[PDB]
């Protein structure tokens, strides 16, 4: 669906509350907590990240990964005001996942649920709906490509 | 109610940051809290006879108050990381054991904190969360069950 | 490596300088423009991302992706275990391809020149040079 | 007029070390030049009751 | 339905949805004309406190 | 002296000391900073290592010490935050004096040094630092804290 | 009528205080932190509080 | 529902669509632009050329068509300028539906395409374009116009 | 040649950038300064219009006359019959004198650099390059 | 006499009404309409522009000319705030007409009348006097060089 | 020589441009940066005053000391007896030591470039060139 | 001890009244009048400036000197807001006097008295104390190596 500019503004703020810590510690725990919810629900996906060593949670090879994911999301949100660019990188973000053999359209809808369950716990005043709306628009375009 | 754990901690730790504040806001924040405490259990004034508990506005007490919140800060602040918190709590535990402390007062002091903090934060403030953590922090000071 | 303060200083200054939303694209743009005017040889590998027209959305996207990575590395720095890992990760994405090592020495030259403008006299050149350098070598 | 006393209540004193609670302003004399209305010249004593750390100090 | 308080210092009325709605809407009204009657209210979103709409109010 | 730690002076200090606590991870900072400050002290004067022995200074990253790092660093906060209320600040510091009086081994020369260290450290984390204002205030504080031996 | 004017007018200039401090009602300007109300007792020296315009019925 | 197609959304569209009519020679623009828009439509779907036959689409620069270019392009204006009054806009568009209903040959797929074209064209004449806002609004418009067919 | 939109875009941006009255002289000056500092070889033919002192009224006048012609061409371009004519007219005023071909390539480089500052990120480099170029070649 | 600053302001505005649009179209028709009035009164001058092909009104070789004239006037007016430069280009503008064999001091006084008859028709609120005053000061310096 | 007016003009413009307090440090910094980026060979003799990091206090101090002297010379300038003396005094502080001749020609180039920005189009290039030049040669 | 910020502001202003115009004339007479008071009290120092020809008061070789001194002071004051730099140049200013054989720690305390006696005569509203305070802090460090 489409989303509304106000909602974007809502999120562009809601995020500034989760992101907000400067460096890694916080964002890590959150993005992690997100994935843990993805794996507890779609255990299958777990295997996909052996390349980054998920078997070693505190590895660092993996922590760094989490961050990259976080930052990749950050980059998206922080692009919501520049549509045209977002629309492109959003594609580029798809291609980076289409070439990743084993990534289903489902796993995405799954990580989406993840945030919607985690975020509301890491910060108050979370407009779950607004988030959900704009997150879906983002996911759809990411996922869609692969098919 | 609930018990402590990672998120509810981060929340309180953050909200406390806003409520605590600094400068005068602090000198008052504490002031308010104590007034709320003593108003609940006037009996307790007798314990702070050493630091002019009779007049909440006396510098000696002002210091005391600002000094107390100080610890509470370390507690909450440190809370988030179990390793360190553990230590601070343990440290406190010592400064207290051999003293028996009525659980009646701690209760009031918590209430005080909560009411003031709520007054200070306006709208963004989870009650249960604070209750849970202020509790965990107090338990660590009374130290006994 | 760098000093634990010498990092926090950069981590902090990066914040003010880089900025948020549009403020960034502006930064990225200003940066790459100065770089390409100094060494037009670079418009070559940036052929995939319309490097001829840096104002284009195609390049704009790129510009951002870059700075972002730089953000990671920098916020990576502060805690060594993550940085060491992140850096190693970046080195791989580069080694494979061939580059000219001096390009990065150039990139750095400007990144500092720009931050210089943004931050003013407070800009801790020392800290940055010592610190961003460590991020460049790793990639190269 | 003349002879008036004015009591000032402090409320913002960067200015002195002691900061006093109060500050009395006594008007000793006041004369206007015969030609000039516009300006009346005054002679005033600024009294102060401070407490110093050591002792008590009084000023006029 | 809303819950909230009134800030003396702020002159501001701050209300939010009581609960349980999960989307409820809230409202911020500033006194300070200095008047009683009159206020500069703005319907916000109880989350972020983001202005959903604005209305200059009078009593009733 | 009397002049110094004026209102403007500390108003400045206060403002500059706040640049630090902008982000919620104050703990990580206060600790790291306080940790370093004490370390660099034991570096220049070892007879200190024995004083902080009680708090396992041997393990800088050890919670035992990390906690301490806070307590102290946090005390300095209290001092600074009470700069605008001499009577309170006074009391607050006098109290700190007593907490140090009963800790034998701690001598004045220690504070003098810690001061010099603190003065060389602050400007490394704060981009906006007014050496004159700070030195003026830190002096008054450090002195009143040790002044009782 | 005049009363209503002095009011309408008075409600509308700055106050010295930075946020969440308010001035004591009376003659002295002086600024105290918002919170301290109430001791139950006059936080203020002035006791401006005790005056009706503060404890008022209508307001509450 | 509401949220899609917002006050802010169209407030934006409206603002951006105005960047166009700053100079008095709107005619030259509206025409040229509308001309191109319809042309590029007939380009991708020829069965259109027969529909616009009545207005001598064969002669793009021919007054017959130039006039038309305006009418349509100008209709889009009306749509946009009534975005802030749903009931009116509604009526205004419904009317446009009927004006297209009695023109056999015109099928939905045509609008879908025209939309894609319009969306690729606008950003070429407007330096400030918010694809998201526009697509949201253009959709609502194009749809209501063709719904009755 | 141009596109129809690619022109209007320039015609429009030229408006905002160039400006009116003094705002122009400022533009002209800023432009020529950057040009002459980059290639002092130009101070030569500008000997008639005190090119040594670009701040002088003599040169200032010139500066303006130039920009003005540029205005014309830019306005011209959309309608082909006028452009083709105007361009031909400019070619004559140039062919006779000997000039360096590359000088114009320089002029263009800066004119874009400057408009870049004036217009910011909105500046449609593409449109200008494609469009102003056509104006230079005809002249040259 | 001289030009008042107010008058300059008057013109700096009056002009913004004739010049205004980016388009040649307008300025052309006006400058043309001006010349048509010059030729209807001083037909002799007509011949002077065979070089630009006046025999082909819509030529383009000529239209461009008209524009150059227009723009040359524009340049003048848009210089009224920089006196010193105006005073120089004003001379340079003379020399460009002195070397044009056949241009009388009269033809200028004639084109002056032209505008004063045309402009008041292309726009309202035309301070004919103010224009006339500053236009004469401009012409005088242009023409004079020639004889 | 110079002209008495050509001096007063500089003496005056120097005032507005240079400025007071911080406004100066900013000027100095901006100046030296542009200079060192153009000719990094200079970072050499400035080794004593941390020339590698121009943002440093060590260099900052220097920067100021320099500008100050320039202020003197300029202030000397109008009145010959003081200038002749001041210049002679500067020559000594230099002769003893090696410096390149061309370095000063560089310094001047930028000092003018910078004042150009600060003062705008009013900047009397002529007056400065003719005047600051005389100050460089003498010291030189 | 360290100097109060208000006092610095006081001086940063008091100075702007003596330095004054960009002229030499004024600053000269003042700095001179300052030295004349230094020599009338510590006549020994006089000899130290034969290098600049003090025997020729109106020399110019000397006048220029006076100016350099003045400007050197100016530079100091105009640095009171940039502490760190002041602290360095302040040192550099010492070294330039340590290598000047014959300059005592006393002569400085002497020129300090000089200003405190001159300035209050060249301008009104001179906070002698404030000046004295910050001037001492400046002098102390300048000597400071030297002895």
């Amino acid at each position: 669906d489409c989303c509304s500019y106000e909602d974007r503004r809502e999120i562009r703020h809601i995020w500034d509350d989760v992101w907000s810590s400067s460096f890694t510690d916080r964002r890590v725990a959150i993005v992690r907590a997100v994935f843990d919810d993805l794996f507890k629900h779609y255990p299958t996906s777990k295997a996909l990240f052996e390349r980054v060593k998920i078997d070693e949670p505190e590895s660092g090879e993996f922590k760094s990964h989490l961050v990259r994911v976080a930052n990749g999301l950050k980059l998206l949100i922080n692009l919501l005001d520049d549509t045209l660019v977002l629309q492109s990188h959003l594609g580029h973000l798809a291609d980076q996942h289409i070439q990743r053999k084993g990534v289903t359209k489902e796993y995405f809808r799954g990580i989406g649920e993840a945030f919607a369950r985690v975020l509301p716990q890491v910060l108050s005043c979370f407009n779950v709906d607004a988030w959900n709306r704009c997150f879906h628009r983002l996911v759809a375009r990411i996922a869609k490509d692969l098919p | 109610k609930k018990q402590c754990g990672v998120l509810e901690g981060l929340k309180v730790k953050s909200e406390w940051g806003r409520a605590y504040g600094s400068g005068h806001d602090r000198e008052a924040f504490s002031q308010a809290i104590w007034r709320a405490t003593f108003a609940q259990v006037p009996e307790s004034r007798s314990l702070f006879k050493r630091v002019h508990g009779d007049d909440t506005s006396h510098p000696a007490f002002i210091a005391h108050a600002d000094r107390v919140l100080g610890g509470l800060d370390i507690a909450i602040s440190t809370l988030d990381q179990p390793a360190t918190l553990k230590e601070e709590l343990d440290h406190l535990q010592v400064q207290h054991e051999g003293r028996k402390i009525p659980d009646n007062y701690f209760d009031a002091f918590k209430t005080a904190i909560l009411h003031v903090v709520a007054a200070q934060l306006g709208r963004c403030y989870d009650r249960e969360a604070w209750d849970a953590c202020i509790d965990h922090i107090e338990d660590g000071i009374k130290g006994h069950h | 490596e760098c000093l634990v303060t010498e990092s926090l200083k950069v981590k902090l200054q990066w914040a003010s300088a880089f900025g948020h939303a549009h403020e960034r694209v502006a930064f990225g743009l200003e940066l790459w423009r100065d770089i390409i005017d100094d060494h037009p040889e670079i418009k070559a590998p940036f052929s995939r991302v319309r490097g001829d027209n840096i104002y284009s959305p195609e390049f704009g996207a790129h510009s951002q992706r870059v700075l972002s990575g730089l953000d990671i590395t920098i916020s990576m720095l502060d805690t060594p275990d993550m940085l060491a890992a992140q850096l190693a990760h970046l080195k791989v994405q580069h080694v494979e391809r061939n580059l000219k090592p001096e390009f990065f020495d150039i990139f750095l030259k400007h990144l500092l020149h720009v931050l210089g403008d943004r931050l003013g006299t407070h800009f801790d050149f020392g800290a940055w040079h010592d610190c961003v350098d460590q991020i460049i070598d790793g990639i190269k | 007029k003349a002879g008036d006393k004015f009591i000032g209540d402090v409320c913002f004193d960067h200015c002195t070390k002691r900061r006093p609670e109060h500050m009395t302003l006594a008007f000793e004399s006041s004369s206007i030049a015969a030609f000039f209305t516009p300006i009346a010249d005054l002679h005033v004593h600024i009294e102060i009751e401070s407490e110093t750390d050591e002792d008590e100090s009084e000023v006029s | 339905q809303l819950r909230g308080f009134y800030n003396f210092g702020k002159r501001e009325l701050l209300l939010a949805p009581l609960k349980g709605q999960s989307e409820g809407y809230g409202v911020i009204c500033d006194f300070n004309l200095g008047d009683d009657d009159h206020a500069d209210c703005k319907i916000v979103v109880p989350s972020s406190l983001f202005v959903c709409a604005h209305f200059n109010a009078q009593r009733y | 002296h009397e002049h110094c730690c004026s209102e403007e002076d500390h108003r400045i200090v206060q403002k500059q000391w706040d640049i630090l606590w902008r982000d919620t991870e104050s703990s990580k900072i206060k600790i790291g900073f306080g940790r370093l400050l004490l370390t660099k002290l034991a570096k220049d004067i070892p007879e200190v290592n024995d004083l902080f022995k009680r708090v396992d200074i041997e393990h800088a990253e050890g919670p035992k010490f990390s906690a301490h790092a806070l307590r102290i660093l946090n005390g300095l906060d209290l001092a600074i935050n009470l700069l605008d209320d001499p009577p309170a600040l006074d009391a607050a510091l006098d109290h700190l004096a007593h907490q140090h009086e009963v800790r034998e081994g701690v001598q004045k020369a220690h504070f003098k040094k810690f001061g010099e260290i603190l003065a060389t450290g602050l400007p490394q984390v704060l981009d906006d630092y007014d050496a004159l204002a700070w030195k003026s205030c830190l002096k008054g504080i450090l002195t009143k804290i040790s002044s009782r031996l | 009528t005049i009363r209503q004017l002095k009011a309408r007018i008075s409600n509308l200039e700055e106050h010295h205080c930075d946020e969440h401090e308010s001035e004591c009602r009376g003659d002295v300007p002086e600024c105290i932190h918002d919170l301290l109300f109430c001791d139950g007792e006059k936080d203020c020296r002035d006791g401006s509080d005790e005056d009706p315009e503060t404890c008022s019925l209508n307001i509450t």
